[PDB]
């Protein structure tokens, strides 16, 4: 019955919020402050205490010490190079070569050492956050999982079965088959489970405008890589970061070869990663060259193929438990029809015969609303099916 | 005319290059040689005429 | 000012009463709790006071720099526009959120210390690829497909306007949709008239400006491209024309297919990238369907395949209706001729007779437009 007077009282009380959020002082929308209720603390003490008494401190670079006396050299980013010094704050213990260090711009010396830079394209590719795929999601290669799993954990998860036996565990290890197979999606379960920094690569992010160029964004990689205590490091789509050398006449691709030449370096030769695992991860393998498919890079050599029978009834079962369906179907008719076929195109025949049910009214789909998405999408679609040049891997 | 002598003591004045103005009467001015400026203006210049 | 997001009840009920006039009573508390500070606080007046402070401890010269790493106790290194990059401290009026590597901030002049933060004014590709307005008329002016477009509506409008009956099937919606056939048979007009239909934000590139130059230039454009389809919000992201990457080859490309074939290895990722994809709807279109990488075109990377065949006449009459209906056409004209006229005409056969009769209507400055402009106007269009 209080039809205006519920909504002029609710209109002038929802005005007057703003109307004393005006004098609350939220307003003056910025280009880059902050609001005026948070930072009033430095308000007169550090507004003259971070400012008047403290610096300015410019980083720099360290080329050299010398015997007997600091007396250092410096470096800076254009100017000129100087003999430098110490502070008092500082020992002469961490002042090693080749480091950047904070100086001030009068006496021009040593206040405190810097972290190395990191070049942060490479730190964009670091993960920060984990994808949700669990291993049941990955069903119908099971033993794949299992021979995977003992190489890519269980020495992080207990690093004293393999020391009390006195073994060496793996450190490489490729996945490769048709696409569509599971290899990405399998990939995101492993960064699903682990907890160390999985830093991720895809290969064709590496090819670079300049020369030899990408060859130090893989030093740095494998820089950063050594930092951390335990590292996983994945790569995807290696065939663009390299095939095999082969040149002839005008020299062509060189610029991918010596990035992949780089990375032989880094995997092998005069002093191991130590405590870095890698993960590749390809379409064709038969490109690849052979030494980098020397072991001691690419230990295990986990293929992937189609699902024999069970295997494809159980993505059935994965891809088909959470959707309306009729109670009284059976899969094992499918997995029947569907005898070369991957878990992405039985996904599709999961997806498209919930649309079949989506098409005139129903709720719940049925046996021949799948028998309606087997012929298309296995027989009318069947016209490209992307397998069968991909089985021979050209 | 003799005012010159002093007047000519001053400094020089700048060139430089709006990009486009902001809030509170200030604007975004890059010079070619060096970096982009926050600065303010002068009274007697309309941000609409900017 | 984003005070409440609960406003399900909807009616008049009592949750409303109780609630709205819950933080009603907090307004009545807010407005006579700050009442009592203009009431009872004459030492600073803090609406400008402190702000003028504010702008006392920053100097007029704002000087303008570009962050490359932080520190948490208020202390990074920043770089200057020369190069020459200092250790310089921040300011606790920087609220320290908009702070990524690569953001551009506001220095002190004198001991370079970070005053402020800055809005990007954008980069100009995010406009140059987006699209602004709709386009043209809707799925109306299309006429005689009646399929399809129950397909691609199936596939992108029903998931957008009703996201209910997804989830009472428990599904997903269909990924990814390629469009194909002969040329001229209306491909882009029917992403015009999706660009007409959506609410979501439009992008369109031409898939021959794929190609660079440079080298890994086109990969890094497609990385910022999906970043920049992925960083708005619900979007469709439309190209044309895909069979050009692998048909064609230029002496611009300084690579040569082996610079095209890593494109589409990057591409191949951000179709079906391990990362969480988010909204982003996809929509290709070509005439040479045999050309490309199944694997590109495999489930997973695009779920619908849509054929357009060529017009039945049936069809082809209804064209003729639509491209000849605000024309004054006279009635010496017999459509029923104009059909057979050619037997595989396409759709933009009629629009292009239909248009260049009209011009010969024009060249003697007529208003109807009669027999012998079609009579010598399929001369001009078909045989040269
Ligand atoms: N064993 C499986 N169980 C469930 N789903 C699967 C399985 N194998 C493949 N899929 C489905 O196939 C899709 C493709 O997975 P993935 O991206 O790993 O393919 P791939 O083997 O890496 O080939 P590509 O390199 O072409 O992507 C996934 O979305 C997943 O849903
Ligand atoms: N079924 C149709 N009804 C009405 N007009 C049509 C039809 N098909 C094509 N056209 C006309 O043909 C013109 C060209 O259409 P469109 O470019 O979409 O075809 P296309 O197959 O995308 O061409 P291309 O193969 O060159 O990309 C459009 O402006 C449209 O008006
Ligand atoms: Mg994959
Ligand atoms: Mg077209």
């Amino acid at each position: 019955t209080y039809s205006r007077q519920i909504k002029q009282v609710e209109d002038d009380i929802q005005q007057l919020l703003k109307k004393i959020n005006e004098l609350t002082g939220i307003k003056e929308s910025d280009t880059g402050l902050a609001p005026p209720a948070l930072w009033d603390l430095a308000a007169d003490k550090q507004t003259l205490q971070s400012e008047q008494p403290l610096q300015v401190a410019r980083c720099t670079k360290i080329i050299n010490a010398d015997s007997e006396d600091p007396k250092y050299i410096i470096n800076v980013k254009q100017f000129a190079k100087f003999v430098v010094d110490l502070s008092d704050q500082v020992a002469p213990t961490d002042i090693e070569e080749g480091m950047r260090v904070g100086v001030d711009r009068n006496k021009y010396q040593i206040h405190i050492p810097l972290p190395p830079k990191i070049d942060p394209t490479v730190t964009m590719m670091q993960v920060e956050e984990k994808p949700d795929v669990t291993y049941s999601d990955v069903g119908g290669c099971k033993e794949q999982i299992e021979k995977l799993r003992e190489v890519v954990e269980t020495p992080l998860l207990h690093p004293e079965r393999f020391v009390n036996l006195g073994i060496e565990p793996p450190k490489g290890v490729l996945l490769f088959g048709p696409p569509g197979t599971g290899k990405t999606l399998c990939a995101r379960a492993v960064a699903n489970r682990t907890d160390a920094c999985f830093i991720r690569v895809i290969g064709s992010e590496l090819v670079q405008k300049y020369v030899g160029e990408g060859a130090r964004m893989v030093r740095e990689l494998f820089e950063m890589a050594r930092t951390k205590k335990a590292c996983l490091i994945f790569f995807d789509e290696i065939d663009a970061i390299g095939g095999a050398r082969f040149d002839d006449g005008a020299g062509g691709d060189n610029e991918v070869q010596r990035t992949m030449l780089e990375l032989i370096n880094q995997l092998d030769g005069f002093d191991p990663r130590g405590n870095i695992k890698v993960l590749m991860a390809t379409n064709r393998p038969d490109t690849l060259d052979p030494a980098l498919m020397r072991p001691g890079r690419l230990d295990r050599k986990i293929e992937f193929s189609l699902p024999d029978l069970e295997g494809r009834t159980h993505i059935f079962k994965i891809h088909a438990r959470s959707m309306s369906v009729e109670r009284d179907i059976r899969f094992e008719l499918l997995a029947r029809l569907c005898p070369n076929s991957t878990g992405a195109e039985i996904r599709s025949v999961c997806t498209e015969a919930g649309m079949f049910a989506i098409r005139a009214r129903r709720k719940i789909a049925t046996e021949k609303d799948f028998l309606e998405a087997v012929n298309k999408v296995i027989k009318s679609y069947a016209k490209f099916s992307a397998t069968p040049r991909y089985m021979t891997y050209n | 005319l003799r005012e010159e002598l002093q007047l000519l003591q001053e400094q020089g004045s700048y060139v430089g290059e709006v990009v486009r103005a902001m809030d509170k009467k200030k604007v975004l001015v890059k010079v070619h040689p060096e970096g982009k400026f926050v600065v303010d203006v002068d009274k007697n210049i309309d941000i609409n005429d900017v | 000012a984003s005070k409440l997001p609960l406003v399900t009840p909807h009616t008049q009920c009592r949750l409303k009463l109780l609630k709205l006039e819950r933080i009603k009573d907090y307004l009545l508390m807010e407005e006579e709790f700050i009442r009592n500070q203009e009431q009872m606080k004459p030492l600073e007046e803090k609406q400008e006071e402190e702000r003028s402070k504010v702008d006392d401890l920053r100097g007029t010269p704002m000087s303008v720099g570009t962050l490359e790493e932080i520190i948490d106790d208020n202390h990074a290194i920043v770089s200057t526009s020369v190069g020459s990059e200092h250790y310089v401290s921040i300011l606790s009026f920087v609220d320290k959120d908009l702070l990524e590597p690569g953001c551009s901030v506001l220095l002190n002049h004198k001991v370079h210390a970070v005053i402020g933060v800055l809005m990007d004014d954008t980069d100009p590709l995010v406009t140059v690829m987006k699209v602004e307005k709709a386009p043209q008329e809707t799925y109306a002016d299309i006429g005689g497909l009646d399929n399809q477009i129950q397909e691609i509506k199936e596939s992108v409008e029903l998931p957008l306007t009703h996201p209910e009956y997804y989830e009472e099937m428990g599904i997903k919606p269909p990924k990814g949709v390629i469009l194909y056939g002969p040329p001229g048979t209306g491909k882009t007009l029917l992403a015009k008239a999706v660009a007409n239909q959506t609410s979501a934000t439009f992008l369109r590139v031409v898939g021959s400006e794929l190609i660079q130059k440079y080298l890994g230039d086109g990969p890094k454009l497609v990385r910022e491209l999906f970043r920049v389809a992925e960083e708005h919000a619900p979007s469709i992201v439309f190209i044309d024309e895909i069979d050009a990457i692998g048909t064609k080859r230029y002496d611009s490309n300084s690579g040569g297919e082996r610079e095209i074939q890593r494109t589409m290895l990057e591409l191949l990722n951000q179709l079906d990238g391990f990362d969480s994809r988010g909204d982003v709807k996809v929509i290709m279109a070509t005439n040479r369907i045999e050309t490309l990488d199944p694997a590109l075109i495999r489930p997973g990377r695009i779920d619908r395949k849509i054929e357009f065949p060529l017009p039945d006449e049936k069809t082809k009459k209804r064209i003729f209706q639509i491209h000849t209906s605000r024309m004054t056409l006279a009635d010496d004209v017999t459509l029923d001729d104009l059909i057979m006229a050619k037997d595989d005409l396409s759709g933009a056969d009629i629009k292009a007779i239909c248009t260049e009769a009209g011009l010969m209507a024009l060249r003697e400055r007529r208003m109807k437009v009669t027999n012998e402009d079609f009579k010598k106007s399929k001369e001009n269009v078909l045989y040269k």
